[PDB]
């Protein structure tokens, strides 16, 4: 999010 | 010398073949014949980089550029190495420098675009990919990555041709046995046949096998019984996501819920400790926690696993960031199963099982997977919401006639606060009448104030969560204040139906937006609620919606929120419209935990069926559509037949507790049952077969 982080699945 | 040239060229093909060890040896012989051989240096660096020997790779790249100061390829390949090392500034210098030397160097433009994409600058990434494609129109890597950028921002220009182009490119690469430019983790987004998707995954598993063959490890001999482990099954969970990540947000309670009499749990982290409570919990509750990020060599790491005596090794990554599937390619364990982080087949012969379920992966469709199916009894999906977000088990509303999703309160101490109020009516949902108290809450919301006190209780504005307690904002702690959530905080109408989807925009395709527009046209009193995920997709969605006959103001965008606010604010919606191309998985558990009914249309890919499997376990078959018309009919019904909406919402609200969906203890015991099924099967000397 803005002011932080929102980790998500992502390709290697 | 030309003797050096033939050595260099032989090594190049040896690399192409994936004989990594042979290539390296020839490159070195080349440099022995002709030490000032810039290309040999650069080629050696490249195969060293392929093995993870990044410092040594850098040394030979710098050597090649020392010999040849305008060797553009060396700068570009050097920047790839720097990128893998996490040195993004270095890689930028390398790529940019390569383009100054040769502005027609397509690969360097493509490599610069990928840097822009990684940092989220999709507009700049799209622009550099287009230069790459302009300079070199047959460029599969640059085309497939451009296609993914356009997907991320919901750019559907020429969408149908793009899809056909992607299939043809993949078809051509698969025939020529090369590594396809469509990443396996993206292949459900494109209309590839199931066999192509399985083949893309298979090509990536093969990469792993090439990298470990240069180790010349002999097969491991595996335990044949449970005698050295006191009758306990040794299960090892391999993940790069033990920390602040959706994987931990789903399964962090499961290690500590294993039965110590029958199971011994080993957690192999592939990432370093990120300091969060997610990592603390898993470290504290597994029997054994091993930090394999400290052990970068896959030969030792697989040794380390094999010594622990693992019977079942659980691959929680597949082809996702941080994966180290070489570990599984080395087969340190007799049974290796894909579990929960990768929504697709690995296509790899070193993976024996995929833990799924009947609804996600019906046997009829077993051909999509290289692995044997291992059915959990309900859904294979799980979520830690009951533990992370217990303040959301109950809610109260304010009667500002009575809505369950306009002004909501949640709190661990909610009941005590309610008991301190003079007039409160139940409907079971407590309702606070519009007294002086009720106006102070609304006053705080309207005024953007962070918090207030009523009867000694702390009343927090749901938007100020990271200022009140940042660990509660992220899901690391349970909020210790009472939190107020309203439709006014998000510009949502108090007097209309709110359809929401909180997924990343890339999961929307043209068909899905058309369905959603059909739904909103039929329900004039309603809005679609979406996230700036990323914000540069917002204008494309808006435009396609307006070309579909949809005023701008029917679609309301919000920013991505911290984890707890994201889950909590789902209470404000009436209905979640799920993305059929790829469902909400984690986000589907989030929306159900808020009590919000979700309409879904299961496709054939695993990623297109997770949501329907969740609702089946939840016990809401009426929310599962068999085609687009049924999907629109279910959504329009829930937005117009308001007693039916009230009924379905109560069902979800209640069923998220009484069903197995969010029941991690029951899930951990089902998983155990399924493990012993896998083991006994193999302990009688059988090879992997389907477990139903
Ligand atoms: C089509 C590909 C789908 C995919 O990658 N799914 C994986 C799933 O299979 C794994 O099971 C999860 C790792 O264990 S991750 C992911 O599920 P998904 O529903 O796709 O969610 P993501 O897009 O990967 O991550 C979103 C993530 O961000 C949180 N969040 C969303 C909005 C917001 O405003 N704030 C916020 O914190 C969600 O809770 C969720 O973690």
């Amino acid at each position: 999010y803005p002011g932080g982080s929102t980790p998500v699945s992502s390709a290697n | 010398p030309t003797h050096a040239d033939s050595l260099n060229n032989l090594a190049n093909i040896k690399r192409e073949q994936g004989n990594i060890e042979e290539a390296v040896r020839l490159y070195r012989k080349a440099l022995e014949v002709f030490p000032e051989f810039a290309a040999a240096h650069s080629n050696l660096a490249s195969v060293l980089q392929q093995q993870g020997k990044l410092q040594e790779a850098l040394m030979h790249y710098k050597e090649a550029i020392r010999i040849s100061p305008t060797f553009a390829d060396a700068y570009s390949n050097m920047g790839n190495t720097l990128k893998e090392m996490q040195d993004v500034q270095g890689a930028l210098q390398c790529y940019t420098r390569a383009i100054q030397i040769n502005p027609a160097f397509a690969d360097a433009h493509s490599n610069l675009a990928s840097i822009h994409k990684d940092s989220g600058n999709i507009p700049e990434a799209i622009a550099s990919y287009r230069t790459a494609l302009k300079l070199k129109p047959d460029f599969p890597d640059a085309y497939c990555n451009l296609a993914h950028c356009l997907q991320i921002v919901c750019d559907w220009t020429d969408y149908d041709e793009r899809m056909k182009k992607l299939v043809s490119i993949v078809a051509d690469q698969l025939e020529k046995n090369r590594l396809p430019s469509v990443h396996p983790h993206h292949s459900m987004l494109y209309p590839l046949s199931h066999g192509f998707r399985k083949a893309i995954a298979e090509r990536h598993g093969n990469l792993c096998l090439d990298k470990i063959n240069v180790l010349h490890k002999p097969p491991y001999e595996h335990p044949k019984d449970l005698k050295l482990s006191d009758g306990r099954l040794r299960v090892g969970y391999v993940s790069s996501d033990f920390g602040n990540h959706p994987t931990s947000h789903l399964m962090q309670s499961i290690p500590g819920m294993h039965n110590p009499d029958k199971f011994e749990v080993f957690c192999y982290a592939l990432s370093p400790d990120d300091g969060t409570n997610f990592r603390v919990k898993v470290m504290a509750e597994a029997n054994h926690f091993i930090d394999l990020s400290q052990i970068p060599c896959n030969g030792k790491a697989a040794d380390r696993i094999h010594q622990d005596g693992i019977h079942i090794l659980v691959n929680m990554n597949g082809y996702t960031k941080g994966a180290r599937n070489e570990l599984f390619a080395l087969r340190p364990a007799p049974i290796q199963a894909m579990w929960l982080g990768y929504p697709g087949t690995s296509g790899a012969l070193f993976m024996d099982y995929i833990i799924t379920d009947q609804e996600t992966s019906p046997a009829e469709v077993a051909e999509q997977y290289s692995e044997k199916l291992a059915y959990m009894p309900h859904t294979f999906f799980i979520g830690d919401h009951a533990n992370m977000f217990p303040h959301l088990k109950k809610k109260a509303v304010i009667d500002f006639h009575i809505y369950d999703n306009r002004i909501v309160l949640n709190g661990i101490d909610l009941k005590a606060f309610l008991d301190s109020l003079p007039d409160v009516k139940i409907v079971n949902m407590p309702v606070i009448p519009m007294n002086t108290i009720a106006e102070a809450v609304i006053e705080m919301i309207n005024r953007g104030q962070i918090q207030i006190t009523i009867n000694g209780f702390s009343i927090s504005n749901g938007l100020a969560t990271t200022q009140i307690n940042n660990k509660a904002a992220t899901g690391e702690e349970v909020p210790r204040t009472i939190i107020v959530t309203t439709r006014s905080q998000y510009g949502l109408p108090e007097d209309a139906i709110v359809y929401c989807n909180f997924n990343q925009l890339y999961k929307i395709d043209p068909s899905t937006l058309q369905m959603w527009a059909n739904i909103l046209k039929r329900v004039p009193n309603s809005v679609l609620w979406l996230l700036r995920f990323p914000a540069v997709g917002e204008p494309n969605i808006q435009q396609y919606a307006q070309n579909m006959g949809l005023p701008q103001n029917r679609i309301i965008f919000s920013p991505v929120a911290p984890k707890e606010e994201h889950v909590r604010r789902g209470q404000l919606a009436d209905v979640c419209l799920d993305t059929p191309l790829c469902n909400g998985h984690t986000t589907g558990m989030d929306v159900l935990w808020a009590g919000t009914p979700m309409v879904t249309m299961p496709g054939e890919t695993l990623a297109s069926r997770v949501a329907a499997s969740q609702l089946t376990c939840l016990g809401c078959l009426e929310l599962i559509a068999k085609n687009r018309q049924e999907y629109e009919d279910i959504a329009v019904k829930l937005g117009t037949d308001l007693e039916y909406l009230k009924k379905v919402r109560g069902k979800v609200w209640k069923q998220r507790i009484s069903s197995p969906l969010f029941n991690t203890k029951q899930y951990t015991m089902e998983l155990e049952r399924l493990y012993l099924q896998m083991w006994e099967h193999y302990a009688a000397g059988n090879k992997p077969d389907h477990m139903i």
